[PDB]
């Protein structure tokens, strides 16, 4: 029915910025101006992602948050910099963090209200608010710590509506901080409690896709974001476009998450880099093509949701889609009936004549949580860099309490490879 | 005398949208407004217009909005189209409790606004989805309350039993079991329509590789037309509800008759004996299953068009000679035959052609319970792990109501089987 | 043959005479009883006074049927009108309680942050 | 001296309707009223013109009586001697004797007493009624009971019509006959039975009518009756007194039913033929084919014979006719009883109805015999009754009006007895 | 002496309507107007079936009852529609039934009084009321249920007079409802108790006569009524015509019904469809020509009553009538003497130069009661469609109480094939 979009912390801001300019050109929107493009559809549900202001203008329902100016002015003087509403930006000024604590307590709390009070304006402006979606990183802190806070404070003011996040889980390769595992674990715990669905974009997976399968040597933060950015458009398509489903985003939740513990989705895309259909499915169901460092093999799928794109015959899709869960019919939990649903839309993405994307609630995701909990208990062992948080006000046992909650999540996913 | 139609939720709405259009074409009412008998379903409003005795309700606009858009826009009153902003979410628990409560009073009151210009109302025909948000939830609640405000007055439901391919939702089986429980002690007779059976007929017959909703609905439209028809034309077959049901249901347990449509054949004359012969053919049912297995405890034949009983008889005779009669122990050999001379008109740009004569056959078999099983299994197997139950407990439902409902389906499946010889 | 007849009476337009042929050779209605008649009245009036006291009998079982009918209906309404209402009270209380337990835990891992930021005042 | 006629119920009415007409013709009384004592026996010289009968007609529905106050003879009676009753007898003694009777008995009883009041020394009543048949059995029985209360001595002479399959009866008929003939028996002095089969029969062999009407039968019965009364209407020996009627025919209190045989019955058209000999008509009197109750006395015995002649006849012949009627015939007289033959001649010739089917005749005979063979008819009836009662066949209709199942036994019980008495008189 | 005629429920109304227009043209009566026809008799006993009003006009002594308008307006805008007295029609408006209960309790009782109080005005108008005759069906309910009620209420107000009915007993072929056996049994019981004579017009018999012996394929309700309608005129002739019998209708009762249990007559007609005498009798005494599905062979006759018609010599009739109960003299109970009476009238019916009709109290009728009790106990076994009645207020044991009474009726008729 209508969604607001919070976007916070260097990674989040950059990630979402590409998202925005990517869907904007899908809908045919200028840096400010409105429509331009012989298509007609687009506008039906443009409502959903764009509160529209004075005259023509389209301005996205987006809130921009950070704890240091730079990253924001990167957007303003950038791609679709002019597009966002001016007093929708919320600067930080003070020290960033790159330490959870700072963002979820001290330098964080400081801002919260001034952001919360702007989401409050956007929301109450909405004719019928569907929920919020936020982009941020789990490592570092100006969005992994303020973010998990922002959401802890959205529920309470909005228990009602649902919480959606795209969270980049960090890795040992392509990382700026030794502490990431601390920041990661500390958030994972928070996400588990106050969100309905969370998409995992693993940076380990991400790097692997660029170099391990794309000849791209030094992977910028750039061609890497291009992956996430394309994936994110694929994942939302059905809520921003046709008249096939409609996607209550709550329907999406009620149908993808069998168990309360908000289960985390691993996404996957069809063609890539900066397509026969049988060729498209074979790829979209391949580990070598997941957005999270996992491998659905070492684990069953709870429920899967796939969404195609471009002029192609569903007759073939429904056929191939059955042919996957057959040549692989052991990897689809049999205690949940028609647990794999496919949606087709006919408006091609950027370049690409054909395209597909994939959403998967798979117990293999366990693998991901295990590997961050591996460098965590591997450092929190002989209390590592911990004194950086102790100092900002946190308690020693708030770490064990997080670690403990997290391992259960592994001990639950591993419980559902049952029968 | 009179007769209110209620269409709740997407499927409900769209189905009715298509059979209110076949109605108009049958009685020749130019969308705009005008052209008893025809009065059973319409109220001669204004000094021109003809308007339906219907109410459409959905918990999101979308669907209803297209109705107030495409022609037929003029056909209804703005009031009979109720819409609700916030969606049903796909879980009975929401439609029946949370989100419903808010719109029930406004619907309930408007349908009474309709029943007020009806000297001696008859009952309601209600169209709704089996699984599906408000189709299961709101419906159930409506029926509970309709029973409170309308004591005697019969309730005839037209339910849509869900099927894997014409896309369902993972939670569908919960919803179906759920509604069909509460809803059962409140309906008089219900007509189930398997989406797989209709998808199926559109393939073997119309020859469509990808059957649309708009493609399915058209066909369902026809089945429904032939069902009501009798009480719209008027002096023919199953007159005044009551004598309609008094004909099919022998037991209070709301019995769901099995419907079989005559000749379905694509545009771009079939013998009286032949279409009857096609009526005792599984491939042409409305609920995928087979009665060469179970038994029959009341058969009905509803013909339409050019037909003299002289043949209908000789067609029955030979329809028993080399066939699976299999009638049940304590019940005659029914065959309340009804002919409705008025020919079967079909939609203009439709996929089916005009036909000289068509049959309907409504039978209450024990084999229809084969569908109550196919659903229980899905439900039972998911519930085995509280699969999605938490979403329902979330809106405010008891884990007990899940037991208590499947508990009835265990019972029903027993009763059905118990009627056998 | 050989008869000899004697003649008793000779009128104006008549004459009677007997003719013996052969020597033969040998050697209170009660009035009161109209009570018999008016015993039948009080037996027929019985017969009918019966298949009447026996007919108005059927009559007040017709009242009983029209009655177990309307009262059959009542106890469907005023039993399943409050089967709904006292279940949509099970509902409000349940969710309101589910949504009140969901803030209870939330306003506290909130009032802990506040109370352990006031720990950074004594700390740093 | 005087003499009241009572006609109850259809058959009764219509029979009298036809013999009151033969009476008029016999005494020459133009319908309306007068002629331009003797016959005072039967009429009361009313007004200073009219001649009017001493009769009363009663039926429980109008219909029949209504046709009397219509056709000529309309003037002949008084409006009050014609009593009628709106609601029918229904065809079951039980109604006539109890239910529907009671209501009209007091009005009849009183009117017949209104007639007996202008009669210096009344003689008795001649009553005409059907045997089976609604009010014929029922009301009659009740009338007689009460007539015995109000008229102690005065004799009662009934003229009963014994029913027969062909001249349409009613299934229940036999019940009704037995029923009435029981109550009614201890109250009558002498009764004249008339078998409808016998009369239907005479109309065939003689008048030659393929389909004999009631109006055809009655005319004939008229004649037999005329000949019976006659004696006491013209005055001239033999039965010039109701008492003398029983004294001559009934030897036993058991109301004995004499057997009547009418002389020459011959159709007009054959009218201008040859006058039948005095010897011949007597000879036709001892002939079964000419009786009034189908049976035969060549079988049983005679215990009192009577010859009633009418017309041109001298005793001299009546004698020689008797002589030869004994010679080559079945005399068979009974043990302890003379050889009766109280002969009566009534010079006044036998007049017949004008458009009638029988012709004028020079001389006619009557013969009233009390035989034991008349009980052959009491048998024929019992069998029918007995065989139906063997299953309470229709009894419930009678219990319905208020009768006892016992009265059915108690009545057949008498008929068992009578049939015994009859047979017991044999040698 | 004078009779009123109640006519209720679609079948009854249709059946009687043909009766009326059939006798009316016998007597020579216009849609409204009076006499027209060189005959003279007619008028004697016209009294019996016609209370006559203003000016000339004849208007039958008829009451019209139903629980749904339609069927009545079918008569009004039909054959002799104008003939009946306007406020003599008694509409129902509400639901019909086709369920006894509704007509003998709920929707029934509702009307009763308004009808009862119109029969009351016709009756008390009568100079000397003979009794009532009603036409209705035993299957279905707006006349089998209200009807049996109407009569239960006529006795009570008129113990006095007698109750006469022509009741169409239904069959498995040519039937609209599965429940008929329930409706039939439920009335049969009632008829047994409050009527003096009932004529059975079996529809099974009826259909058989049209197709089994008259080449008529699809038998309408029309040419089927034509049979009943002709039969009904034959049965009444003697009370509406001559001056041979007169017929107290009570005399007819006292003479045809030997046993209290109102014994049901099977009627039969001579020539048919829409004639030497020996040829006429041979036919009128044939099973193939009875109006009830029976066969006097499988049973003796208690009493029989036949009524001829047309200029023919009784000499022959009395002769042939004796010749039947001779070549068949074993089939006439010998414990009831002259138990077969014949009446002749000389005014020909419709078309037909010669005609005869037959009324028979025969223990073979047992066969008919047995066959409806066969489908009854065959359904009431595992309590069939019963809940349709339970619901309208009836008790479970009121069914057993009816079934029980009915089987006795068979066990009594079967008792009188004695000796
Ligand atoms: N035959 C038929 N089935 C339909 C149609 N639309 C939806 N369905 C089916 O209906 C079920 C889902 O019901 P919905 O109408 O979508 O549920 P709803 O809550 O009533 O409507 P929403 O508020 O839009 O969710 C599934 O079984 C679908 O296959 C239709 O137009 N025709
Ligand atoms: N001989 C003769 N017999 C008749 C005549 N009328 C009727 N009967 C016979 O009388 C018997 C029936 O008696 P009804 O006079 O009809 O009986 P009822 O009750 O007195 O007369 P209703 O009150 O009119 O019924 C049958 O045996 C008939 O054959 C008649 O005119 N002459
Ligand atoms: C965001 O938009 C989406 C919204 C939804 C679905 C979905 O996945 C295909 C989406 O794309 C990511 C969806 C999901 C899941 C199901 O079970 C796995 C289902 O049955 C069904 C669905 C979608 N509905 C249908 O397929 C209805 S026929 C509706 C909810
Ligand atoms: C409606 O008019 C009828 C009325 C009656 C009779 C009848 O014949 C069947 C009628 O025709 C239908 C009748 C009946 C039957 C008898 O027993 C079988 C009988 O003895 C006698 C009769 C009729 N009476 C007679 O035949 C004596 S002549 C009177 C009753
Ligand atoms: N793919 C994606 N990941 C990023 C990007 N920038 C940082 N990351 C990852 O996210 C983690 C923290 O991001 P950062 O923005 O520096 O944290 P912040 O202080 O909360 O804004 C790092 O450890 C990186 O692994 C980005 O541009 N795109
Ligand atoms: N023969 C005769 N029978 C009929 C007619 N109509 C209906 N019936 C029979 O009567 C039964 C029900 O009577 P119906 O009039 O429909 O019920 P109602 O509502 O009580 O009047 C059916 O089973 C029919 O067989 C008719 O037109 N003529
Ligand atoms: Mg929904
Ligand atoms: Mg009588
Ligand atoms: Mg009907």
């Amino acid at each position: 029915r209508e969604i607001v979009h919070i976007q916070a912390g260097q990674c989040g801001n950059q990630i979402g910025a590409k998202f925005w300019e990517v869907i904007s050109d899908e809908h045919g929107i200028d840096p400010t101006g409105s429509y331009h493009g012989d298509s007609d559809l687009q506008l039906e549900r443009i409502n959903v992602y764009y509160n529209e202001a004075a005259g023509n203008k389209y301005v996205p329902r987006a809130i921009l948050v950070d704890l240091e100016p730079g990253t924001m002015d990167s957007v303003r003087s950038g791609p679709f910099g002019q597009i966002f509403r001016p007093d929708n930006f919320v600067f930080g000024q003070s020290g960033a963090g790159n330490n959870w604590a700072k963002g979820h307590y001290t330098e964080g709390a400081e801002l919260v209200d001034s952001v919360l009070d702007v989401v409050r304006k956007e929301s109450e402006s909405c004719d019928c608010l569907q929920g919020f979606q936020l982009t941020h990183s789990l490592g570092g802190g100006t969005g992994s710590g303020m973010g998990t806070l922002l959401i802890s404070k959205i529920r309470e003011e909005y228990p009602d509506r649902i919480m959606n996040t795209f969270s980049v889980v960090p890795s040992p390769k392509v990382s700026d901080t030794v502490v990431e595992p601390y920041n990661a674990t500390l958030s994972v715990h928070q996400l588990v409690e106050n969100t309905d669905e969370t998409y995992c974009i693993d940076n380990e997976a991400l790097y692997d896709i660029c170099f391990r399968t794309l000849k791209l040597t030094t992977p910028t933060y750039g061609d890497l974001n291009h992956l996430v950015s394309a994936t994110m458009s694929g994942v939302t398509t059905c809520l921003r476009f046709p008249g096939q489903l409609n996607a209550d985003l709550r329907k999406l939740a009620v149908n993808m998450v069998p168990f309360p513990r908000l289960h985390f989705f691993m996404p996957g895309f069809a063609p890539l880099t900066s397509l026969t259909v049988p060729e498209l499915t074979q790829q979209m169901f391949d580990a070598k093509n997941m957005m999270a460092a996992c491998d659905p093999r070492h684990g069953r799928y709870l429920t899967v949701a796939a969404v195609f794109r471009g002029r192609m015959s569903m007759k073939e899709v429904d056929e191939q889609m059955l042919n996957v869960q057959n040549k692989n019919s052991s990897y689809f939990v049999e205690w949940i009936p028609n647990n794999v649903k496919t949606a087709v839309c006919d408006i091609p993405p950027r370049g690409l004549k054909m395209s597909a994307t994939f959403i998967g609630n798979s117990t293999a995701i366990q693998e991901l949580f295990k590997r961050i909990s591996e460098q965590f208990t591997a450092m929190f062992r002989r209390k590592a860099f911990l004194h950086w948080y102790t100092g900002e006000g946190m308690d020693e046992m708030e770490f064990t309490e997080a670690e403990s909650n997290m391992n259960d999540l592994v001990s639950e996913y591993q419980q559902y490879q049952d029968a | 005398r009179e007769c209110i139609s209620i269409h709740v939720g997407q499927a409900g709405v769209q189905i009715g949208n298509a059979c209110w259009e076949l109605y108009c074409l049958e009685h020749g009412i130019q969308p705009d407004g005008q052209m008893d008998s025809f009065n059973t379903f319409f109220s001669e409003t204004g000094a021109g217009k003809h308007v339906p005795r219907a109410v459409f309700v959905d918990l999101e606009p979308t669907v209803i909005d297209e109705v107030r858009t495409g022609t037929y826009r003029q056909l209804f009153h703005p009031e009979q189209l109720i819409t609700g902003k916030e969606d049903a979410a796909n879980n009975y628990a929401r439609g029946h409790y949370t989100i419903g409560k808010e719109i029930i009073d406004l619907v309930l009151d408007r349908i009474r606004k309709l029943a007020d210009q009806c000297t001696g109302l008859q009952g309601f025909s209600v169209f709704h989805s089996f699984g599906g948000g408000t189709g299961s939830g709101f419906t159930s609640l409506l029926m509970e309350r309709l029973s409170v405000d309308y004591g005697k007055k019969s309730k005839l439901e037209f339910s849509i039993y869900p099927a894997p391919q014409v896309s369902t939702a993972v939670v569908e089986p919960y919803n179906s079991i759920l509604t069909t429980h509460t809803t059962l002690e409140h309906s008089d007779c219900a007509f189930m329509v398997d989406n797989e059976a209709i998808y199926d007929i559109c393939r073997r017959n119309l020859d469509i590789e990808r059957p649309t909703y708009t493609n399915l609905n058209r066909l369902i439209g026809q089945i429904v037309s032939s069902i009501t028809a009798s009480l719209r034309f008027d002096g023919a077959l199953n007159v005044d509800l009551t004598e309609f049901q008094t004909n099919l249901v022998p037991y209070p347990r709301i019995h769901f008759p099995l419907a079989t449509y005559a000749p379905v054949i694509s545009a771009e004359q079939l013998s009286v004996a032949e279409i009857t012969n096609a009526c005792f053919e599984p491939a042409n049912q409305m609920v995928k299953c087979d009665p060469r297995h179970g038994k029959y405890m009341a058969c009905c034949l509803l013909y339409r068009g050019d037909v003299v009983p002289k043949d209908v008889n000789a067609a029955i005779a030979t329809i028993k000679t080399k066939r699976t009669i299999q009638f049940v122990d304590w019940c005659p050999t029914g065959f309340k035959v009804g002919i409705n001379y008025e020919p079967p008109t079909v939609v203009p740009g439709g996929d089916l052609a005009k036909v000289q004569r068509a049959v309907c056959m409504l039978s209450n078999t024990t084999a229809i319970a084969e569908a109550w099983a196919r659903l229980d299994h899905k439900f039972d197997l998911m519930y085995a792990k509280r699969a999605f139950v938490h979403w329902y407990v979330g809106e405010g439902m008891e884990e007990g109501e899940f037991s208590e409902a499947r508990e009835d389906m265990a019972a029903l499946e027993k009763d059905y089987e118990e009627v056998g010889v | 043959a050989d008869m000899e007849v004697i003649e008793l009476n000779k009128c104006t337009s008549g004459q009677s005479f007997e003719v013996i042929l052969k020597p033969p050779s040998f050697d209170p209605s009660l009035e009161e009883i109209q009570k018999k008649l008016e015993a039948a009245e009080e037996r027929r009036k019985y017969q009918e006074a019966e298949l009447l006291k026996h007919l108005a009998e059927k009559r007040e079982h017709e009242r009983e049927v029209i009655q177990k009918a309307i009262e059959e209906n009542n106890n469907f309404i005023k039993m399943a009108k409050e089967k709904l209402a006292q279940k949509m009270e099970s509902n409000k209380e349940n969710r309101e309680a589910h949504l009140a337990a969901m803030l209870e835990r939330l306003q506290e891992k909130d009032k802990h942050a506040e109370e352990v930021r006031k720990n950074k005042e004594l700390k740093e």
